[PDB]
């Protein structure tokens, strides 16, 4: 059951891909400003 | 360019490309391929399904005795109903042509990639600083081919009243 | 001279053929050495008591037992464990002189202020003194090695060599 | 049983997350992913309903 | 001039007597072409979490918590006897210490971009890195033991995995591996 | 009080000129030098390019 | 034709008197068509395996321990091929070996001299004189157990007789 | 039946990772009225 999870080792691409994902997203997310902006979207990028 | 990310984002939402992929089109992309190939190979050579699950199969490809016009493939076995049949939920491969599981693949991935395709004309329109409203003009045959191809197997309960 | 081995130790004849003390604390090594030699005489001690006296009660307890068997038999029974964590509670308090030692205090290795007797009133006394206990010390070392390998090859104690 | 516990589980938790919006402010994440306008605040309504 | 680790291959260029634990090791040009800082993080984190790991293969055969399915001498059957979910929330903890302790620093262009310095988390409670010469020796220390908990990890489950047997229980009743 | 005491510093029985002992604490060399895509070049280079067969030459 | 080892032959145009061993004998182009330095590291490899492998077969015929079984050396690196300790061998030799491809690669550069490893712990050679005439050994060594190990080995294969034990009893081919 | 189960889970995660990952990086920025 589950995310039709039935075996344990399915849950490895489950969740060490969107983390290693997530650490190169950190390297983006580190780099943006992140400050508030007051406007409908953040143009700094 | 800042990052590896920030790189791979500049390319995904890149205009330069022939074809515009997107995030929307990291989606539809595998899916839309996914769905052709495999429509492909069953219209061609697919074993017969038994779609009315009383153990009659019904022939709907090329190398079976079918043309162009008669080919199809067969939605899946009424014993199936509408539970979800991948490959690796069936015994085996044969097991899974008999029962109408390619037809499965087929409309998840298509839909899928046409719901994809939907916002890969939104993300396209933004990128090109157009108005973005040409994707809700898209929305009806999509709401075509997934009431024939989904909401009607789920109101009556199989996959074999698909379209 | 060895290199780092100043006359200011008693005990100092010059010797040391590997450069222990180039790279490692003398105090630390002094403190080392005085533990090592005061644990070798007690342990000489006993295991050339034990081959006469074994004490009242020991006799239907462990048997008869020797040395190494005797630690065997003592570890199971729970001597050894009342002698480890009694001496370790000692020896947390020891950990305390030595790191205060090191960081500098009045405090000299192996000084522990055990004199109940007033022994060191006489300063040049307690000066020999040191000298008798590092000799008597390294005796005990080689003795008690000596008592060990010998019990190692042949199974017997000190004293069933001698008689 | 499953709908009370269920049921119990939401009021519990929508009460905390309320709680947590009225006393916090979106992350930095959460600021560059959305538009802060009234007519996107409607368009996700309208997806969630 | 010289690496007086290995006095036939010179001294590596990035490898000043500065930085502890170097003795001149680095027959690769490792250093020449990734940070030293990064180098030094990544060398730490693995001995570090080596020695937990070795402490915990010694601890595990010596003491078990009395839950249910977890009472496995060997560590490596003991990873697939606990239940996964248990596992997992390890996993999610130690990710979350990660990324506080980095603060979404966590690649190598911006780990160090405050500074930092290389292996320093934060973790002193004891104030034992005030004396100079005391925290060189410490640093030394640490790596020492890093590395050697490292290669001892290596060993005991390596062996582990051949003879089923826990370290300690291995070392009696030795039985040579063309036994299993 | 957070061991703020002069006589309140570790301690080690090893000389402190001992080979590996940092010449100063908590290094952080500048290293301004090739890049960690260069880095996994030349850890590439070692499997496909080796400097073994240059030597005979 | 100075050569001073084959006088008709003329000394070799780098074969100067610098390195340990040479007498000028070179009679086939090989040092003005690779680098000598490289040469004298592959001549001392060779002969540093040559002088362990003679060692080594006169010492397994004369003793081989309480464990592994009493095998010839030919059979025993087949043995041992199928057992595992041969990968055990293969492996560290190849460790090793790794650091020698960074030391072959400074000797390309310089700052090292060919086949010197800075290995001497028992601390011989002292002085110049001493480690000259511990080079010539060495050299003349591995050039002789260089022969020396071939010899073993195909007199072994041909007589079926390992070399002591073809030493006593000959059986002449 | 399983490999090709975890197979098809690692391209479906992955995929989707990169759609969400991708969406979170301001994407809104990505305007050609952006300055
Ligand atoms: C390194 C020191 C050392 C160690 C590890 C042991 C360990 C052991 N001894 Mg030995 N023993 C020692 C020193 C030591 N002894 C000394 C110095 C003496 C002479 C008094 C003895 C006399 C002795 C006898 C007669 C017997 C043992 C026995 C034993 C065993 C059980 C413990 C016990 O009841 O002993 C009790 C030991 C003592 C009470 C001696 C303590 C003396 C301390 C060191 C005085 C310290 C000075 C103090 C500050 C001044 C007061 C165990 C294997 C018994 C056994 O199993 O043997 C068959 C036994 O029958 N020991
Ligand atoms: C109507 C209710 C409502 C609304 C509009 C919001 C809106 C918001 N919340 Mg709040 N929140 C709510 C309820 C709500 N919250 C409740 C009840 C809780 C308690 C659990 C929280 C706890 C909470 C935290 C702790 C945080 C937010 C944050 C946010 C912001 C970003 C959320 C985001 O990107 O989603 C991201 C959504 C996902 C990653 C998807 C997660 C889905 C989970 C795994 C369940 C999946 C179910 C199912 C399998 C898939 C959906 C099926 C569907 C058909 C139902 C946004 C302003 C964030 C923020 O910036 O604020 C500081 C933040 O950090 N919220
Ligand atoms: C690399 C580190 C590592 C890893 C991956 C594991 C993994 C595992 N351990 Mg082991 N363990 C470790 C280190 C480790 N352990 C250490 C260092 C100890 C000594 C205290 C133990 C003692 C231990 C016992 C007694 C048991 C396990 C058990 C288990 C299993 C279930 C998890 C559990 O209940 O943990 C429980 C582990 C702990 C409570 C100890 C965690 C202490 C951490 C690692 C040290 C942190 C200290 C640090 C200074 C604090 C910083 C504050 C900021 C799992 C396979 C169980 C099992 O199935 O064994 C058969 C079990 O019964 N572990
Ligand atoms: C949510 C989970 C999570 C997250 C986000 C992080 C985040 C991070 N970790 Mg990880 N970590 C976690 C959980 C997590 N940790 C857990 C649970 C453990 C086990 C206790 C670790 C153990 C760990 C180690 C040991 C290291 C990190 C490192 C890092 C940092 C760099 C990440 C990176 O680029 O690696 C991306 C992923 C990779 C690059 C793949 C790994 C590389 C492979 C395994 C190397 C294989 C070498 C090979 C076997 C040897 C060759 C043999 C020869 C014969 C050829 C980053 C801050 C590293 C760091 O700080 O570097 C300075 C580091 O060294 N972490
Ligand atoms: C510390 C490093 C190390 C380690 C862990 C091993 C481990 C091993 N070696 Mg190797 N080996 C090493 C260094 C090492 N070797 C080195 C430096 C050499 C010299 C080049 C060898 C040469 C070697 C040979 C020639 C053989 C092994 C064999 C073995 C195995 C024997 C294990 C056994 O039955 O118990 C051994 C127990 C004891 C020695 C008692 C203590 C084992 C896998 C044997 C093998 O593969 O057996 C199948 C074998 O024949 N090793
Ligand atoms: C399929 C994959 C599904 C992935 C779902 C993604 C949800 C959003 C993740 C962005 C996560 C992300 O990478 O953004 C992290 C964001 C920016 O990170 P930085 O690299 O700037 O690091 C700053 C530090 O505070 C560490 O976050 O940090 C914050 O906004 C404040 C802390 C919030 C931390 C996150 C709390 C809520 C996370 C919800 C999970
Ligand atoms: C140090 C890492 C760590 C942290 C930070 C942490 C925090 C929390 C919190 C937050 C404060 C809660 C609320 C919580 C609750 C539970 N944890 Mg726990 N937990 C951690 C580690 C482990 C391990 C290794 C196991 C475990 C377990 C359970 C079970 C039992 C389920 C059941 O009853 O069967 C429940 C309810 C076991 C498990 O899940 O087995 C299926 C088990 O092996 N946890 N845990
Ligand atoms: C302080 C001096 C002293 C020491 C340091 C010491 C050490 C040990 C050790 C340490 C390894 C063991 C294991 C041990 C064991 C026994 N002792 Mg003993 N013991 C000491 C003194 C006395 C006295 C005064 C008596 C006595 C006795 C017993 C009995 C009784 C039952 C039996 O005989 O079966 C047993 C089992 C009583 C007795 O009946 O002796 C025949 C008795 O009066 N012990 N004793
Ligand atoms: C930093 C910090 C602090 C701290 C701290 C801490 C937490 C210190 C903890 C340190 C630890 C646990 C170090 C452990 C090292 C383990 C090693 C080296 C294992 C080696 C195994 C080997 C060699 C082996 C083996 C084996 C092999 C391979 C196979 C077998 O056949 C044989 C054998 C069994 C021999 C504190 C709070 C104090 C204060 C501070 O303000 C900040
Ligand atoms: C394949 C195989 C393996 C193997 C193997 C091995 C190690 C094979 C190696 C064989 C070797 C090293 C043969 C050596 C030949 C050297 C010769 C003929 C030079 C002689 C000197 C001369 C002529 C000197 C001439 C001279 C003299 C003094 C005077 C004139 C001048 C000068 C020219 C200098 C195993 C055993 C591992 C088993 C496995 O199952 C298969
Ligand atoms: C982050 C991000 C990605 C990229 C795009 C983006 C737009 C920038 C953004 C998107 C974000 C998005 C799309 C966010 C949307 C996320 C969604 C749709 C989250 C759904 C949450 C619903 C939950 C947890 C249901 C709980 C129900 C329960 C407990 C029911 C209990 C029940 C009761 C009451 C009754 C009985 C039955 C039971 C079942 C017991
Ligand atoms: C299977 C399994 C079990 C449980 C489940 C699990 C967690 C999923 C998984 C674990 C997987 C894990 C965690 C696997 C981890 C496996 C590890 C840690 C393998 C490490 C091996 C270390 C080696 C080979 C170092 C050797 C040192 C040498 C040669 C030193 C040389 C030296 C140098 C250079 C210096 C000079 C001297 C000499 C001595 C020459
Ligand atoms: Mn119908």
């Amino acid at each position: 059951e589950a995310l039709g999870v039935d075996d344990g080792r399915l849950l490895v691409p489950l969740v060490l891909i969107p983390v290693f994902i997530a650490i190169l997203f950190s390297n983006f997310a580190s780099t943006q400003d992140n400050e508030d902006f007051f406007d409908t979207y953040d143009q700094r990028r | 360019s800042a990052s590896l990310w920030e790189r791979f984002c500049s390319w995904i939402t890149s205009t330069d490309n022939r074809l515009y992929i997107g995030w929307f089109g990291v989606l539809m992309i595998p899916t839309l391929l996914t769905a052709t190939t495999v429509y492909i190979i069953a219209f061609i050579a697919a074993p017969p399904v038994d779609i009315d699950g009383i153990r009659e199969p019904v022939a709907g490809s090329l190398l079976y005795g079918n043309n162009i016009i008669t080919g199809a493939v067969i939605p899946s076995s009424a014993s199936i109903g509408i539970h979800f049949y991948p490959i690796w939920e069936a015994a085996s491969l044969d097991e899974w042509l008999y029962n109408g599981g390619p037809y499965q693949l087929i409309v998840d991935h298509f839909l899928l990639g046409v719901c994809g395709w939907i916002g890969r004309e939104w993300e396209f329109s933004y990128r090109l600083g157009m108005r973005p409203w040409i994707s809700v003009a898209f929305t009806a045959p999509v709401a075509a081919a997934s009431a024939v191809f989904l909401v009607y197997p789920i109101g009556q309960g199989s996959f074999s009243d698909g379209m | 001279r060895p290199p780092g081995l100043d006359g200011t130790y008693v005990g100092d004849i010059g010797f040391d053929p590997l450069g222990f003390s180039s790279i490692i604390d003398m105090r630390w090594l002094r403190e080392a050495e005085l533990k090592h030699g005061r644990v070798c005489m007690l342990a000489a001690t006993g295991m050339i008591v034990q081959d006469v006296y074994q004490f009242p009660g020991v006799t239907k307890s462990f048997g008869d037992a020797k040395m190494t068997t005797l630690h065997d038999v003592a570890v199971k029974q729970g001597s050894m464990q009342q002698l480890l964590v009694w001496l370790g509670f000692l020896e947390i308090f020891g950990f305390v002189a030595i790191v205060q030692m090191l960081q500098g205090s009045d405090r000299q290795p192996g000084d522990f202020g055990f004199d109940p007797l007033n022994c060191a009133a006489n300063p040049d006394a307690l000066a020999r003194r040191q000298l008798v206990e590092l000799k008597n010390g390294r005796l005990a070392m080689i003795a008690t090695a000596g008592m060990l390998h010998h019990f190692f090859i042949t199974g017997k104690g000190p004293i069933q060599l001698i008689t | 049983e499953d709908i009370v516990g269920g049921h119990i589980w939401i009021g519990f938790t929508c009460i905390a997350g309320g709680f947590w919006h009225i006393l916090t402010k979106p992350f930095a994440w959460a600021r560059r992913a959305y538009v802060w306008s009234g007519e996107a605040y409607l368009s996700y309504s309208l997806v969630a309903v | 001039d010289r690496s007086y680790s290995m006095p036939f291959l010179s001294r590596p260029p990035a490898l000043d007597g500065t930085m502890a634990g170097d003795v001149g090791f680095d027959p690769l040009g490792f250093s020449n072409y990734f940070d030293l800082k990064w180098l030094r993080e990544a060398e730490l984190k693995h001995g570090r979490i080596c020695m937990l790991g070795c402490l915990g293969f010694i601890t595990q055969e010596k003491i078990q918590l009395p839950l249910p399915g977890f009472d496995n001498k060997v560590a490596t059957e003991a990873f697939f006897s606990v239940p996964a979910g248990g596992l997992w929330q390890i996993f999610f903890t130690l990710g979350a210490i990660e990324i506080l302790s980095n603060g979404g620093k966590l690649a190598p262009a911006d780990m160090f971009a405050e500074g930092r310095a290389p292996g320093d988390l934060g973790f002193d409670p004891l104030n034992l890195s005030g004396d100079d010469a005391a925290l060189r020796r410490f640093e030394l220390a640490e790596l020492k033991h890093a590395r050697l908990a490292m290669i001892g990890l290596g060993g005991m489950l390596h062996q582990m995995l051949i003879t089923k047997q826990a370290p300690l229980e291995q070392l009696a009743n030795f039985q040579p591996i063309q036994y299993y | 009080a957070g061991c703020t005491t002069p006589d309140w510093f570790g301690v080690s029985q090893v000389a402190e000129d001992a080979p590996g002992v940092g010449l100063l604490a908590k290094a952080a060399p500048e290293y301004n030098g090739p890049s960690f895509r260069e880095g996994l070049e030349y850890v590439f280079s070692f499997v496909w390019k080796p400097p073994i067969l240059i030597a005979w030459k | 034709d100075f050569s001073a080892a084959v006088p008709f032959l003329k000394r070799p145009s780098n074969l100067d008197g610098a390195y340990i061993g040479d007498v000028g004998f070179d009679p086939l182009g090989f040092s003005d068509v690779f680098d000598l330095r490289v040469l004298r590291e592959a001549e001392l490899k060779h002969g540093r395996f040559a002088m362990l492998a003679v060692l080594g077969f006169i010492v397994q015929e004369l003793y081989t321990f309480p464990f592994f079984p009493k095998m010839a050396p030919v059979d025993a690196h087949d043995y041992f091929v199928k057992q595992g300790g041969g990968s055990q061998i293969i492996f560290w030799i190849s460790f090793v070996e790794l650091f020698g491809v960074v030391a072959l690669f400074e000797t390309l550069q310089g700052k090292r001299e060919p086949g010197d490893f800075a290995f001497d712990p028992l601390g011989l050679a002292k002085d110049e004189a001493t480690l000259e005439r511990y080079r010539l050994a060495e050299v003349k060594h591995a050039r002789l157990a260089m022969i020396a190990i071939g010899g073993f080995i195909h007199q072994y294969w041909v007589t079926k007789q390992t070399v002591l034990e073809q030493l006593g009893n000959f059986k002449s081919l | 039946m399983f490999t090709l189960k975890i197979v098809v889970y690692t391209t479906v995660t992955l995929f989707v990772s990169l759609f969400t990952f991708g969406f979170l990086s301001n994407d809104a920025s990505r305007n050609p009225n952006r300055k």
